[PDB]
């Protein structure tokens, strides 16, 4: 969806033009920076269920309010759905990563938050909690390279901004 | 709409599947050909002008029925939307090229483009015959064996985006015919 | 965002720089127009607030698009500039046309053709002609965007109609200009619960006002009709041929079919040896390439292909008015049904073996790039 | 592989056949000749538009009461069925041309169509002389002695092509007489 | 547009008759029950945010096949939309229930309301059972049969306003079937 | 076979036969030498259409007062009807050729013909010349001893068949003598 | 003008949001690229008073009607006027190979072409003349690098296909 290409070429298009040589530009730095990205996706992919795991339970850890009766989480298998809740984001940030753009964030897991999280009475200060845990997590030495830890928190604070 | 990029990305929504490393090289093979395909678009809009004026003309020129009265191209005016109409065409597919699949076109210039030339009156097997025309010029560019117009490029292979343009060139025939 | 007292932007008439903004809203058109009693009222700027201007022209302008609050921030920019009286509800509309996301739900996904369309249902509140479409393609093709969409809002059919003021609606006239143009204007303004977003292809318009005949079908109309103006002809009698037609105007089934592209084909017993109607004039579509050693050669079988009835029109009707003297010389009482005919032997190339010639007589006529 | 273009073109349930890189080699090893033979469709198919409208105009030259009040080429509808019959007899043979057999020529194309002809009352006078033009018309495509266009190829003899056609010709002009 | 004393004019419209004393006190007795419509309306739109949250992660909960990615109701986005959809369901019975006959909901929302459902591909069977599960609730709670919340009120009978919403509700399953 | 080659030319309708190879091998076991037979009727037919536009062009050129106005190829109407009864010589020579026989030169072409030349003003001493060129080009076809286009050929002697067109030749010329 | 920059921030301004991953991406094409087409624009500049004398003359060894008497070259002052007239539009190439679109090639060179020059009298195919003669004298040794005179060719053939 909202990729660089679908920027440039909509906006020729809405122009009514070629592809000029402004669009033809474009496309070259993706052969510079789908380098760095990209071995973020499969460092993300071949570690997605720890990620969910031992960071999906710091927001409960931060949150304890909530396991309480009467609540957002009553019961195990809510949390189930939480831990399902959250696998989607881990999925579209890794989404994100292969297009280069913010494309799949933001009609996918963005547009509507502030209804659906407002009717079901899900806290998003909660949300936001458990991704920061994962953004703050980053590190050159172990994770990846010095390079994709920049762009792989760099979609992640965007979802703490869309959310907040 | 749908680029090179986000094509794998709707085939694995499907799934609910993370991207990985089973595919990312055959993306990251298509980032390899990133100047092959960079310089291929830029040789198409160089002759641009030049490519639809002689693939009208072209049609023109072996069916002399449409400049007769009562053609579809006689007039002064039907001609300038004839120009302009195959002028889309060339317009859209190098959108294709730059995006790598054709899904840019498909819901914007071919949806609808087979009854609005029905119900105009446009001879569907005269724009066969055009863009056909469309369609051997845009492989004679991109491997440059154009005689009268040859550029200079850096050598090697590129005859795997001859069939990614000749594979758009089909699907707008076959979404008029 | 430009001054707390704006009438006209962008200085394309002269006669804007010394125009005020309008003290009051404009009046209705003066005819009679006996279908907008039923209709409800129209909603202004100065006599509504912003919760339904707001909605309406989330309602008009829009279509229905489910704007969420997070989604279209750029038209919570141009809303929060017009209840600051920054600019007018003409220009406002104005501001929305020209921002992405009325580009992103009805440029991008939309088709060429159903883009105008969509701009005289929203802005407007009715369905073009052909040489409006005509005069609007061009703007498309060469000058983008931003000048299509000055071509409402900078027409005198914009500020007639609304002024600086007035909400965009499907405003009843009456006397119209064309007959056609009331019910177009009706197939094109259906009432509530129905979006644009899920038509991607709208195909029922987009060849209504393609050719300029063959308006549109009654069911078509009657549907978006006001109330005690349709009852007691949509109990059962035009009803199925209203669902009849909701699960063809939903889904989008392409009218190649019964509106346009019209002909008699033969009885199913005539043929019977050819048989098999649904494999009945089908060909193989075939394509080559022969590039390099990626290049395909793809025979796909191909649909059910029509005479086109206007490339029958080209051939057949405009030339091959040959026609001429056709007396032919008439000495040959001997020539016994044909005269012109060569017995016309054409070996069938002799490879070696397996390959066999056979003759068929022809009359001949010699081609017109023969003798001198 | 060419049973895989056999049924689509008997019309069973596949919509389309796509030969890839190493099948379309792999074809080409399967028939004789096979690197002239998909030259062969490439000069039929490119010019299948122009080729029809001249045969069927053709037809109308030589025997003028066709289009007069009582022929069988007036009444539009008529005339347009007329345009597309030119161009199914086209299509099949281009697929007999590259197949190599006339199999799917017979069951699929011929048999019945001497008695659909008499059932519609279509002249078999003027439809032997739509295909003899069309015999005519491409085998000079084949050889490349065309009158008005020349188009390019790896030089060579075609003309065991060229009497394959008039072969495949001359069973639609059996299966009508 | 159509209220229920403007019903009962039009049923006289037909007949050219002045309206009453034989059926003004049918119309009597629709103002005696003026307080007690007037009660109902307003405890349907008491908890009318909990009522659709309920009702439609009650059609979530018994038919996890929209959550799977393909379903019409997997995304961020159709989840708000189907929140909202329900809504406006809501929003057009309570006006209904207000005017006294279904008029004011059969051409606002019930018109276009099922060809818009078919071109964007919601599941019909699933919004059948969304608005059934409102129909259970919206005479749970003008019978104040709620076990989770239990309003006061003038105690008296209830059933004919029971019967009145639940003849709305079946109304807007109808034309979605 | 051969009989059923008579019933393509003496119906008086457009007719077309084939023969296949299994039929053939009957019909050069039935007739001798004709693999020299059938490389005759392929000489000629295939170089007809320039030697009909030679020989009535060399009939000019050495009397050009048919291209005087009033003369009889002056118009394109008479001119195109010289060429249509110059192949219509060259075909029925042919089948002559390919039978064997002379008897369908007589009858199908020959009976009538100087019944109808003085009744159309035909100069009879003109179309003489024009056909003693057409022996005199066939020969030079027959022989392999053409200028311009030499054929490839299986090699050996077929001074027999240049014997057979030339006494096929002068019974045209001696049926409009 | 049109640039690389200025495309993708009103694109992001239409669309009312923030400079995300899309459009920080797009300026990292300008670090590969601005090494390639500045030097092209200062062999333009160094030769811009020779490329004008014996190339602007080639349209009047073209078109050697234009100086009849009658027609747009009349005396010694409007073929004066002329390499004036031409010296503007390799001014613009030199105007956009340093942007890195067709942003000041537009709307002072293109934008307006099709009435001034007809209304005049003046024909366009002599101006393509002398643009075009430009074109085919590109070559890797004598000239520049391999790959700016990919792009100063990219440039004038779109100045060949505004004006035809
Ligand atoms: C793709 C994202 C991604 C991550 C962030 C980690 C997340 C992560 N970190 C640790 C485990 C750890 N993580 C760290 C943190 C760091 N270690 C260092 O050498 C750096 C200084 C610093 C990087 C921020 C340390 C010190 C431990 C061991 C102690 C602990 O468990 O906290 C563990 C448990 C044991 C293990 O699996 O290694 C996990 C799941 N894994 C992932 O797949
Ligand atoms: C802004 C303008 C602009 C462009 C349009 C592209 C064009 C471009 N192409 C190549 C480089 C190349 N480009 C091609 C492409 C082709 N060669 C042919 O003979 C075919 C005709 C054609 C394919 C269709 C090839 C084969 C190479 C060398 C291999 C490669 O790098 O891909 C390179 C050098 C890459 C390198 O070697 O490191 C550049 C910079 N770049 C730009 O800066
Ligand atoms: C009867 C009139 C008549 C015409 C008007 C032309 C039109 C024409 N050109 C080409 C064929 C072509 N046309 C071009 C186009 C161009 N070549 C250039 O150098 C320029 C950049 C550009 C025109 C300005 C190219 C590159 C080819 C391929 C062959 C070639 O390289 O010349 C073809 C063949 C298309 C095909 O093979 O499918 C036709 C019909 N030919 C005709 O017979
Ligand atoms: C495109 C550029 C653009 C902008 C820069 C803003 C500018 C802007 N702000 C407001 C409108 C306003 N802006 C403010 C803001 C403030 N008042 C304070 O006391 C604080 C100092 C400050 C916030 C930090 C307030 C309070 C209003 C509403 C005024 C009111 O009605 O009370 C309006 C009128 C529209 C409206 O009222 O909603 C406009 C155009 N909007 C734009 O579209
Ligand atoms: C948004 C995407 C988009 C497209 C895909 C095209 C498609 C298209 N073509 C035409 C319109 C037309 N298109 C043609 C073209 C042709 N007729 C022929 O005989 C030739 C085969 C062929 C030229 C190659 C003609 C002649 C008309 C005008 C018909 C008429 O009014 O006489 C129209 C109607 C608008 C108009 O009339 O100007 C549209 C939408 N245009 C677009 O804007
Ligand atoms: C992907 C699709 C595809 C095709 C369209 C063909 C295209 C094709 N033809 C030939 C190659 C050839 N093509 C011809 C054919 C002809 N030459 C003539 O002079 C006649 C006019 C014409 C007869 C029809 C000849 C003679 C050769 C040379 C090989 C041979 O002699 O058989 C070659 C190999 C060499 C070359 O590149 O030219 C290819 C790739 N093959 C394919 O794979
Ligand atoms: C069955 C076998 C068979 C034939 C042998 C021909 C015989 C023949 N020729 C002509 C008709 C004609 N034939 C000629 C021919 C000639 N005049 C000359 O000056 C030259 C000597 C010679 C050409 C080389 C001309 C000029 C006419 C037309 C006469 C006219 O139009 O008045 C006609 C009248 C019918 C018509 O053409 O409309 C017939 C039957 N046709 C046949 O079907
Ligand atoms: C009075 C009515 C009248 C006509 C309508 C034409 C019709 C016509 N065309 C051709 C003959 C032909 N027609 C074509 C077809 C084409 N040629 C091209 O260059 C295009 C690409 C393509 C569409 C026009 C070809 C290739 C031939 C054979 C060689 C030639 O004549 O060009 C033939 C000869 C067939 C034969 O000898 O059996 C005839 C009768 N001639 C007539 O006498
Ligand atoms: C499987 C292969 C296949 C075919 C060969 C055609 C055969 C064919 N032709 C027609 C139908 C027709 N075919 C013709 C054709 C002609 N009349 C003439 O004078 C000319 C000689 C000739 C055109 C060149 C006409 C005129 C009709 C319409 C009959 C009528 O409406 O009176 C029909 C009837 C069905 C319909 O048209 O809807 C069929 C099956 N279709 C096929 O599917
Ligand atoms: C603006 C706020 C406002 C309202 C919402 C209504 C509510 C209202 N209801 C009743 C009065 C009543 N209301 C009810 C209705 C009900 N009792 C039940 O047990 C059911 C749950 C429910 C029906 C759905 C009954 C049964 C009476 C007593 C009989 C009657 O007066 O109708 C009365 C007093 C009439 C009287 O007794 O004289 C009023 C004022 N009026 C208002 O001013
Ligand atoms: C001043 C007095 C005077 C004359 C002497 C004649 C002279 C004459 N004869 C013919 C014209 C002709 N002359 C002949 C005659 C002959 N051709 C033959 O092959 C025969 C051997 C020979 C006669 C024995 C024929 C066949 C024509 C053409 C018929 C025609 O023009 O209608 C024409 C051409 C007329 C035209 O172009 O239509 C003229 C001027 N006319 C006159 O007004
Ligand atoms: C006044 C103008 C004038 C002409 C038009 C020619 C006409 C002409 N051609 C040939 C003679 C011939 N004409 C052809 C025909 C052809 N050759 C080919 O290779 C092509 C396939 C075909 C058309 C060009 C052949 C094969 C011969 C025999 C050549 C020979 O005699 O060796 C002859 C001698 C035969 C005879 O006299 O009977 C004459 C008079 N000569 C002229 O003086
Ligand atoms: C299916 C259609 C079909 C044909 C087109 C012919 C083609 C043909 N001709 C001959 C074979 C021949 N053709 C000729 C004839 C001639 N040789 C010359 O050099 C003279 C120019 C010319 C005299 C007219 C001779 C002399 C032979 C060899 C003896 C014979 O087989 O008759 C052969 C056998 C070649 C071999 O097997 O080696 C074949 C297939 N036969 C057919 O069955
Ligand atoms: C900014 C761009 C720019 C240019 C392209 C040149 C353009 C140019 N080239 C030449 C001069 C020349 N140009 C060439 C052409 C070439 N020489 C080679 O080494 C290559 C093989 C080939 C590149 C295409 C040759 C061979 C000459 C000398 C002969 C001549 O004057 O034509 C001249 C006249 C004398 C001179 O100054 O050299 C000029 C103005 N100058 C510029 O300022």
């Amino acid at each position: 969806m909202k990729s660089v290409i679908t920027t440039v070429v909509s906006a020729a298009d809405a122009a009514g033009r070629f592809p000029s040589n402004s669009d033809l530009e474009s496309i070259q730095g993706n052969i510079q920076r789908s380098a760095a990205r990209l071995e973020a996706a499969e460092k993300l992919a071949g570690n997605h269920e720890a990620v969910v795991k031992e960071a999906g339970d710091a927001c409960f850890a931060k949150y304890a309010y909530l396991k309480n009766p009467g609540e957002a989480g009553e019961n195990q298998e809510k949390i189930n759905k939480c831990y399902r809740d959250v696998d989607h984001y881990m999925r579209l940030v890794n989404y994100c990563l292969v297009v280069g753009g913010t494309g799949p964030l933001d009609e996918w897991g963005i547009a509507g938050a502030r209804e659906v999280y407002r009717t079901l009475n899900l806290p998003t200060s909660a949300y936001v909690a458990s991704i920061a845990y994962t953004r703050d997590r980053l590190c050159v030495p172990r994770d990846m390279s010095a390079q994709a830890g920049v762009e792989f928190s760099a979609y992640l604070d965007y979802l703490i901004n869309a959310l907040s | 709409m749908l680029d090179a990029f986000s094509r794998v990305v709707v085939n694995s929504d499907a799934k609910a599947a993370y991207v990985g490393g089973s595919d990312l090289q055959a993306l990251k093979s298509f980032i390899a050909d990133g100047n092959k395909r960079l310089d291929a678009v830029n040789s198409i809009v160089s002759n641009a002008s030049c490519m639809v004026s002689d693939a009208v003309s072209g049609m023109i020129c072996e069916n002399p029925g449409l400049i007769s009265p009562g053609g579809n191209c006689y007039t002064n005016r039907r001609m300038a939307a004839c120009l302009r109409d195959g002028e889309i065409i060339l317009r859209y597919v190098s959108y294709a090229l730059l995006a790598g699949d054709a899904s840019v076109l498909e819901d914007r210039c071919l949806n609808g483009l087979k009854e609005t030339y029905i119900a105009l009156g446009v001879p569907t097997n005269s724009s066969i015959r055009a863009v056909s025309i469309m369609k051997a010029q845009a492989v004679a560019f991109i491997t440059n064996t154009a005689t009268e117009r040859k550029m200079s490029f850096a050598a090697g292979d590129c005859t795997s985006l001859a069939s990614e343009v000749a594979s758009y060139f089909d699907r707008v025939g076959a979404a008029i015919s | 965002l430009t001054l707390p007292g704006t009438a006209e932007t962008n200085l394309a008439v002269p006669s804007n720089a010394v125009r005020k903004v309008q003290p009051y809203p404009i009046a209705k058109p003066p005819s009679y127009s006996s279908v907008d009693s039923l209709r409800p009222a129209r909603v202004s700027r100065m006599d509504a607030d912003w919760a339904t201007i707001y909605e309406q022209v989330r309602r008009q302008v829009m279509g229905n698009a489910y704007v969420m609050e997070g989604e279209a921030p750029d038209i919570d920019v141009a809303f929060s500039q017009l209840k600051g009286g920054n600019l007018t509800v003409r220009e406002f509309v104005r501001a929305v046309g020209k921002s992405a996301s009325y580009r992103t739900r009805f440029m991008e996904a939309k088709s060429s053709y159903n883009f105008v369309l969509l701009n005289f249902k929203h802005f407007l509140g009715r369905a073009p002609t052909q040489e409006e479409v005509s005069t609007h393609i061009q703007i498309l093709a060469t000058s983008g965007l931003e000048a299509e969409i000055d071509s409402y809002i900078d027409s005198d059919e914009y500020k007639a109609l609304f002024g600086d003021h007035v909400v965009p609606y499907v405003v009843y006239r009456g006397t119209y200009l064309s007959s056609e143009r009331f019910n177009r204007m009706v197939k094109a303004n259906p009432g509530g619960a129905t979006s644009d977003k899920a038509k991607s292809n709208l195909n029922m318009i987009a060849t209504v006002a393609a050719d300029l005949p063959t308006d549109a079908i009654d069911v078509m109309r009657g549907l978006p009709s006001p109330i005690t103006s349709e009852t007691l002809a949509f109990g059962t009698a035009y009803y199925w041929a209203k669902v009849e037609k909701e699960a063809s105007e939903g889904r989008s089934a392409s009218p190649i079919g019964e509106k346009i592209g019209k002909f008699d084909h033969a009885p199913i017993s005539t043929y019977t040896s050819l048989c098999s109607y649904d494999k009945v004039n089908k060909a193989p579509q075939i394509s080559v390439t022969n590039v390099g050693s990626d290049e395909h050669s793809y025979v796909s079988v191909t649909s059910k292909y029509i005479a086109p009835d206007m490339a029958a029109a080209a051939q057949m009707l405009a030339d091959c008015q040959k026609y001429k003297a056709g007396g032919n010389a008439p000495t040959g009482k001997w020539m016994k049904y044909y005269p012109g005919t060569t017995v016309n032997m054409a070996p069938y190339i002799s490879l070696n073996d397996t390959g066999s010639d056979s003759s068929r007589t022809v009359s001949v006529t010699l081609d017109k790039v023969k003798i001198s």
